[PDB]
RNA sequence: AUUUAAAUAAUAUUUUAAAAUUUAUUGAACUGUAAUGUUACAGUUGUAUGUACCAAAUAAAUAUAGUAAGAUUAUUUUAGUUGA
């Protein structure tokens, strides 16, 4: 059921403060979707940036080497 | 990222199978036509390592 | 050549499972100490506990004793406590969990099934492949055995040799298997086939979280209840028949007279290490009850019927109190602090042991004494290790120092000397507690109860005129007073001094005291 | 509340519903086994957690009786 | 049967720590279960990694008069009954006297 | 102990600092920190890109009787770090698959063998002693089955 | 020393079983065979007429003793077994068996050549053994069926009397110098009531969380004196 | 709810409406096999949805 | 209460309301009390005993 | 996953003032002791006081400034409710 109005607009109004000045801006989603995760990497200093491009931590981890140690 | 950049890579990298999740989901399901569901379906590889 | 040295991987020597690492963290993780195995009996220990006298006599429960035995986590305790019924002391609940040997020391209680009233005892589950002697003692002692099985784990051989051993003495014995609701029928089909096979019979099934076969083990043990009760006539039938010796007409008096009367629950208390057990031990003559250095060395109530120049009672040995500050760490002795409190609130007498050794009864000592005092249990003091105190003027000058510091009527608690080894004043500790009880029981009279009133009046608000005992087990005082506003009540010094002048004057000495103040209407 | 129970009120729940059994709580005619089936999932889903753990002494004795069986 | 119980059938969701933070906590060389911390970021990591050694001397190594091999004062964190607040303390080598007897002096040392 | 205490003892804030560090720090904690630029995750380690008859140098100077497979990976704490052709290259893991990698490229044929060796088939020896624990797991046969 | 472990089979050739296997030997010998192989029975004679059969049937025992509970202890999920038959014979042989119920058991006799060390006789024989199983589990019908019951088969090397010397008791410490990726969430997820301030407590990590006002007060007395 | 964990197969909506356009358009030929690359090259996806 | 007002207010606008203000929320003329005080909770089964 | 949008932009958020507390340091020329004007002892503190505000002095800091308070720069104006 819909939680009260009331608690809605002070969520979204907690979700809207940070860029107050530009209207235009859409209040920021409850969960994070896949064009606000990408658009970092998007960005062109992240364009740059291989390893952080198309969900690099979304993804399940890579395959370890055949021998792997840590000493 | 190598299918959206092949630039980077002159070699067929060896491409990692993915995980159980997407073995199960979709690489071998036959409704939606995974590219692995002949791999799946062979026996020959079951039946001795060589195959 | 070019090879790298071998080295672990994970660094600081931690591991890699979480349950390796508990068990290295220890006591605040896991509460639960690990099974305790049969304690090493010197050949001259085994010569003084023979040459020890029984100062009670010990009564052999007239109806049918059954013994539950097997090894650990079989289920045991569970049936116990189910078919258990204790209608005189709630709480009596024993210990159950998933761990190894968490009962301790065997216990014993009144059960019934459907309407056959027996006895059935619980034993510590086999450990090292030699059960405890106590556990020997009490099976010996019980006239039928059933002997539980889980499924969940093959038949070992401790429980053959245990069955061998069964057999050796002709105990009658009868097989259960525990378990059953974790197998499936074709399963079913196997354990049961080789449960059949393995000499005793069909196995009973039965499954504890389902109180499945309770009805059907009633069946198996009606045969033996009736031929108990014929024996137990029979036995009756002689003893008229002989009383003309003497001996036989004072046990057919005894026989009647407890019945004609009512047991009286002595509980024994203390901390992890005082020594209560050994002292219960020395009392019923033998190691009923099992006695280590470990500090908590029994972790569930016992009780042990018993006469005392012809007063009936049941010696109750606790596992201990510990503190606060312990228990929250490690709920569980938490847990048998809890289970003992509970005995302890239902006792009608309450012996507080505390070791000599220290000099001087603790803090905690004290806090137990007047938790009892406020319970309102007739509280005794009992310091043990007197046989290994050094300075004995010493120790009785601190004790009597604390007892006379204390502010409640614990001040008039009576402090006795105890040893368990030595064996020093059990008789005089009997006594006292005997005193204290009938000084529990004790009734005083109204006019008495005026006169007294009137001279401490007149010796030292709203005042009052009438002053009368109403109840007998607790004596509590009904003071009235000559006002009508209710909250006009007595100061709590003035109803203390009067608590104190009621004990000086009738002798309720280590004998709590309750008052009530009313008001007219 | 309970202070160290070996059963948290979750288990103390389960196993007071479990100890139901309808083959006690009723009766099953002969004729009934071949057109009826009151304890069909219920049954079905006590099966799959009997299977859901596995038990030494069955699995070492249906091992065994193979063993025999093979020669 | 009973309701309160997850059904066989049944998957719930993941939950835990996913397998890429447990490997990177591995590859770092911790215990797998190392994951559950209250709070971590980069100096934290950097931190818990165990490249750098936070120990120390009672006295400089042109001062040290006792013989410390590789042993030095560390200090080992305690969170409290409640994770809110943590107490640290020093902890320092088991020095025993040695009292030896060497060859070359014949006299014991 | 300041920093037990977590006191702010910096040259800059209070002209102060702690007794129990080290004057010089050859890397900051964020150097140390950032392991990509560390370890091989996908940075390469050897620039030098060396022509058909330099690689055909390379392996000349390679000894006989070696072996990819005795080369074993560095463990993490160590700087992936490729030499050139300096001395014993083939000593360096990192070094010497960079430069198999290298002759794959130019098409120069790689001598020295493979990293592993994948037994397809049961072939003598048929009983070898591992006292490391590690041939037995990495067999490609027992992959082979688990993945099956 | 170890309880629990189901007993061996008290045949009068399962010596091997009932004898402790030093984890030592074990190591030395590890011998992979087609896991779609089932059971392996050696059946030999007690005593021999001929010198051949003799050797044979040295031979025969020698390769059980050393090459029999190494297979099942490497396998898990092949059932190895050696028995000793008190009848004049100078054929000792082998019989394998398989995952698949449809295929015909084969059997492997001992053919020692004229000459031969003892060591090279049971190299031999197993290498006659191994190349057998793997040509069963290759003509195995329905290998998918087979591995599906090779998955639904119970571990057949719980009666192994092993005896781990150094290497420790646990699978942890006998791996210690690995790093092992194959965990799982679930198990490895500690279940305690506060696993956070225990993890913290194992490790000496604080949670970026505050020092203790004792803390400070103690260090600030320290300072003093 | 709809948690994001690790591994979940979260894909961007791709219209199949949009894919017909594009290649009725002219962006992308029907005569090659069509993939995540073609689409980017031919700018009917846009980086921020490529996750 | 204000759950019951309100509810009632809000829902049935044309309610008529039977109340005595004078006599609301009291207890009978014909009823006696006693609030006795306990030093401890264990004396409570005591005063109890007593009362019966 | 039957099934309609869009200008991917982030950095800011009055002002003055809390009995503050924290870190580090100095002061026994005043005062209060011991020693015979001088010496020795000092802020989890020396002997009412410790240099003309003893919750001392000096140096650093912008603490839940919030549920203290005060101040807050641009007249000629152009639309709804005045105790719910
Ligand atoms: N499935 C199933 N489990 C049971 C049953 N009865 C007991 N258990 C489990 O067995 C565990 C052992 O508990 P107990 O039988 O009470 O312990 P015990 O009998 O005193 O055995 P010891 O502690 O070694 O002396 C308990 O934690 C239960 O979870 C049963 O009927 N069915
Ligand atoms: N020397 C001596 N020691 C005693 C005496 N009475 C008790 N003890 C001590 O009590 C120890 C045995 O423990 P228990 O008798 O079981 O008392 P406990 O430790 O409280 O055990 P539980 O009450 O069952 O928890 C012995 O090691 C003795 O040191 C005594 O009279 N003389």
């Amino acid at each position: 059921r819909p939680i009260e109005p009331q608690y809605q607009r002070l969520y979204m109004s907690r979700l809207r403060i940070r860029d107050h000045s530009n209207k235009l801006r859409q209040p920021m989603r409850l969960r994070a979707t896949n064009a606000d995760i990408g658009s970092g990497s998007s960005s062109i200093e992240w364009e740059r940036a291989s390893n952080r491009k198309y969900g690099a931590m979304l993804a399940p981890p890579k395959r370890q080497d055949f021998e792997f140690r840590v000493v | 990222y190598q299918e959206l950049h092949p630039e980077e890579y002159p070699i067929f990298m060896d491409q990692e199978l993915p995980e159980r999740r997407g073995l199960e989901s979709l690489a071998t399901n036959p409704s939606k036509r995974g590219w692995l569901t002949r791999w799946y379906e062979d026996s020959s590889k079951y039946a001795h390592p060589a195959a | 050549s070019f090879n790298l040295p071998r080295e672990r991987q994970i660094l600081g020597g931690l591991h890699a499972d979480w349950r390796t690492q508990m068990k290295r963290s220890g006591s605040i993780l896991n509460d639960i100490t690990p099974a305790l195995p049969d304690t090493k009996r010197t050949e001259e220990q085994r010569r003084r506990v023979a040459g020890w006298r029984p100062v009670v006599k010990l009564l052999g429960d007239q109806r049918l004793r059954i013994a539950i035995v097997g090894r650990m986590n079989s289920g045991k305790s569970s049936l116990f406590n189910l078919l258990r019924l204790e209608p005189t002391v709630p709480g009596r609940s024993n210990v159950v969990r998933d761990f190894d040997g968490i009962t301790r020391d065997s216990v014993e209680g009144q059960a019934q099934l459907e309407g056959m009233h027996f006895t059935i005892i619980d034993t510590p589950g086999m450990v090292q492949g030699r059960m405890v002697e106590e556990a020997f003692r009490t099976v010996e002692t019980a006239d039928a055995a059933i002997f539980v099985t889980a499924v969940d784990e093959d038949i070992m051989p401790e429980e053959l040799s245990l069955m061998q051993y069964l057999h050796l003495k002709h105990m009658p014995v009868v097989l259960l298997a525990n378990k059953m609701d974790l197998i499936q029928e074709e399963e079913e089909e196997a354990v049961l086939d080789r449960y059949n096979s393995l000499g005793f019979g069909n196995a009973i099934p039965f499954s504890a979280r389902r109180k499945s076969g309770l009805e059907m083990l009633a069946a198996v043990l009606e045969p033996l209840y009736h031929i108990h009760a014929m024996h137990k006539v029979e036995n009756d039938w002689d003893i008229e028949d002989l009383a003309m010796q003497g001996d036989e007409s004072a046990m057919e008096e005894i026989r009647e007279r407890n019945c004609s009367d009512r047991f009286i629950r002595i509980a024994i208390v203390g901390r992890t290490n005082s020594g209560k057990s050994s002292l219960v031990n020395r009392l019923v003559g033998f190691e009923r009850n099992r006695a280590v250095d470990e500090k908590n060395s029994t972790r569930d109530p016992v009780e042990l019927p018993c006469s005392y120049k012809g007063r009936k009672l049941k010696l109750i040995d606790t596992a201990g109190l510990a503190r606060h500050r312990y228990r929250a760490d490690r709920d569980f002795i938490g847990r048998i602090h809890g289970l003992s409190v509970n005995e302890i609130r239902f006792a009608h007498v309450v012996i507080v042991v505390f070791d000599a050794t220290e000099g001087h009864p603790n803090k905690y000592d004290m806090a137990v004494l007047h938790s009892v005092a406020a319970e309102g249990r007739p509280f005794l003091l009992c310091a043990n290790k007197w046989d290994a105190v050094l300075d004995q003027s010493a120790t009785a000058e601190a004790i009597d120092f604390k007892i006379k510091r204390q502010v409640r009527e614990v001040k008039y608690s009576n402090a006795v000397v105890v040893s368990a080894h030595t064996g020093l004043n059990l008789t005089l500790l009997m006594d006292q507690a005997l005193e204290l009880y009938d000084k529990w029981n004790k009734r005083v009279r109204r006019a008495e109860l005026t006169r007294l009133w009137r001279k401490m009046e007149k010796s030292v608000v709203a005042r009052i005129g009438r002053i009368t005992q109403v109840n007998t087990r607790p004596p509590t005082f009904l003071l009235q007073l000559q006002t009508k506003n209710d909250s006009n009540t007595l100061p709590k010094a003035l109803q203390e001094m009067m608590k104190n002048t009621l004990v000086e004057e009738f002798d309720f000495r280590g004998v709590p005291i309750r008052l009530i103040q009313e008001v007219k209407d | 509340l309970k202070l160290s129970p070996d059963r948290t009120r979750n288990e103390e729940i389960q196993d007071r519903q479990n100890a139901f059994v309808w083959s006690d709580e009723h009766i099953f005619r002969p004729h009934q086994h071949f057109t009826h089936d009151p304890c069909s999932w219920s049954r079905s889903l006590e099966q799959s957690m009997k299977k859901q753990r596995k038990l030494s002494m069955v699995e070492r004795l249906r091992s065994l009786e193979q063993r025999q069986l093979e020669e | 049967f009973s309701t309160f119980a997850l059904n066989p059938e049944t998957s719930v969701a993941p939950h835990g720590p996913p397998r890429g933070l447990v490997n990177r906590y591995v590859s770092m060389g911790l215990p797998p279960w190392a994951a559950w911390c209250n709070k971590v970021n980069r100096y934290s990591l950097y931190r818990m990694s165990g490249v750098t050694q936070r120990s120390f001397l009672p006295k400089p190594p042109q001062e040290m008069d006792v013989i410390w091999l590789n042993e030095r004062v560390r200090e080992r964190v305690r969170t409290s009954r409640q994770v809110q607040n943590v107490y640290r303390q020093l902890k320092y080598p088991y020095v025993k006297t040695g009292i030896h007897y060497s060859d070359v002096l014949d006299h014991w040392v | 102990t300041p920093m037990m205490l977590n006191i702010q003892n910096m040259m800059w804030w209070n002209g102060k600092r702690n007794l129990y560090r080290a004057t010089y720090r050859e890397k900051t904690w964020y150097e140390i920190s950032r392991t990509g630029a560390f370890t091989k995750g996908r940075r390469p380690v050897m620039r030098q890109k060396y022509s058909r008859e330099a690689l055909q140098a390379a392996l000349a100077m390679v000894p006989p009787g070696f072996e990819v497979a005795d080369v074993p990976r560095p463990p993490q704490r160590i700087l992936a770090q490729s030499e050139g052709i300096v001395g014993r290259w083939y000593s360096n893991y990192w070094t010497l698959h960079s430069m198999r990698y290298q002759c794959l490229l130019a098409g120069v044929e790689w001598p020295l063998g493979e990293r592993q060796r994948p037994r397809t088939n049961y072939d003598e020896p048929f009983f070898f002693a591992d006292f490391e624990e590690s041939k037995a797991r990495r067999d490609y046969r027992s992959r082979w089955i688990n993945v099956n | 020393p170890f309880k629990g472990l189901p007993k061996p089979k008290r045949q009068f050739g399962n010596e091997a079983a009932e004898v402790i296997w030093p984890y030592a030997l074990l190591l030395e010998r590890v011998v992979k065979v087609h896991p779609f192989t089932k059971s392996i029975y050696v059946y030999y004679a007690q005593r021999q007429s001929t010198a051949r059969g003799k050797l044979a049937a040295e031979i025969a025992r020698s390769f059980a003793r050393e090459f029999l509970i190494p297979i099942t202890f490497h396998n898990s999920q092949v059932y190895t077994e050696a028995e000793m038959l008190l009848e004049y014979s100078e054929t000792p042989w082998v019989v394998l068996h398989s995952l698949d119920n449809g295929q015909k058991p084969r059997i492997l006799p001992v053919a020692p050549v004229e000459g031969t060390p003892a060591h090279t006789a049971v190299e031999q024989l197993l290498a006659e053994v191994v190349q057998g199983c793997e040509a069963l589990g290759a003509s195995v019908a329905d290998p998918v069926t087979a591995t599906r019951v090779l998955n639904e088969r119970p571990l057949q090397n719980q009666y192994v009397r092993v005896d781990y010397q150094w290497f420790g008791d646990t699978p942890d410490e006998r791996a210690s110098h690995l790093v092992r990726w194959e965990f799982e969430p679930e198990q490895i997820e500690p279940k305690i009531r506060h696993r956070t301030r225990h993890v913290l407590d194992w490790l000496n990590y604080d949670g970026n969380l505050p020092t203790h006002r004792a803390v400070h007060v103690n260090a600030m007395r320290e300072k003093a004196r | 709810p709809r948690n994001r964990y690790e591994g979940k197969l979260v894909f961007s909506p791709l219209r199949l409406s949009k894919l017909l356009w594009a290649i009725d358009t002219g962006r992308i030929n029907p005569n090659e096999v069509i993939t995540l690359y073609h689409l980017r090259q031919a700018n009917v996806v846009g980086e921020r949805e490529i996750v | 209460t204000r759950k019951l007002e309100f509810v009632v207010g809000k829902k049935y606008p044309d309610a008529v309301t039977c109340i005595r203000r004078q006599r609301m929320h009291r207890p009978p003329g014909t009823l006696r009390h006693r609030f006795l005080p306990v030093e401890r909770e264990r004396e409570k089964m005591d005063t109890l005993q007593h009362l019966l």
